[PDB]
Order: C-alpha cells, then structure tokens, then sequence
C-alpha cells in the first residue's frame, strides 16, 4: 500500500 | 554546451525573458485552467479533494499538493519568477497526482491531459 489510489474525480 | 540553448543572459532588473516567461506560463495554466481542459484540470485548478475523492490516506501520500490555482495565484502574485516557478508547481500538481494515483485512475487521466497540454505549452518557453 504505497497510495490509496485517490478513488477520486470522475470528470463530473 | 551543457544543454542545447540552455542559458546565455542573467536577466536584467528583473525579466526580459523571465517574467515574460510567466505571460505564457499563465496562459498556460489558465489554459489547463481553460473551459477546454476543463474537463479534465478543474480537479487541478483546486486542491485534492480528501473528501470528495474520499481519499484519507492523502496526507499520508501527498506532501506538497499543487494545485493550478494557487500556481496561477502565484503567476498572478508574480511569486513566481518565470514559468519554471510556475511548471514546477505544474509538475508539482502533476507529481502528487500520479505519486497517489495509479496510471489507471481518473486523476492521473485528468492528470495526464494537462501532462500532455502543459508539457506542450510549456515547450514554447524560452529561457533566454
């Protein structure tokens, strides 16, 4: 686990 | 040589070169910033939202998110000397991305979008 990866933002 | 075309001149007073640098690095980030990247960049424009992306292990992450606005705010605060203060919070923006984000992420697609604009506008900088 270096980063959660955001999960974030979907361009909307 | 050290780098073709690298460097000739320290600047005079203050620019000539560098703060004209941040005409364009401006126009740049505006550009990212711009309706056009706006698909893409608003999500630089502003912060990492660690609650909208519901990120918690951000801060764990990122350690000096950049964000399009505040590097503009900086062009717009001439805190910026030329457009390598300004494309270094470009990277910096661009690094605590990826530095989060995996390749296959929404961010970094957003991410890489303006990689690839900002790059682009950036390569019509001079350093004269």
């Amino acid at each position: 686990s270096p980063a959660q990866g955001k999960r974030g933002k979907k361009s909307a | 040589k050290d780098v073709p075309d690298s460097q000739q001149h320290p600047a005079p007073e203050k620019s000539s070169k560098v703060s004209e640098q941040l005409k364009c690095c401006s126009g740049i980030l505006k550009e990212m910033f711009a309706k056009k990247h706006a698909a893409y960049a608003w999500p630089f424009y502003k912060p990492v939202d660690v609650e909208a992306l519901g990120l918690h292990d951000y801060c764990d992450i990122i350690k000096h998110p950049m964000d399009m606005s505040t590097i503009k705010s900086k062009l717009e605060a001439r805190e910026y000397r030329d457009a390598q203060e300004f494309g270094a919070d470009v990277r910096l923006m661009f690094s605590n991305c990826y530095k989060y984000n995996p390749p296959d992420h929404e961010v970094v697609a957003m991410a890489r979008k303006l990689q690839d604009v900002f790059e682009m506008r950036f390569a019509k900088m001079p350093d004269e």
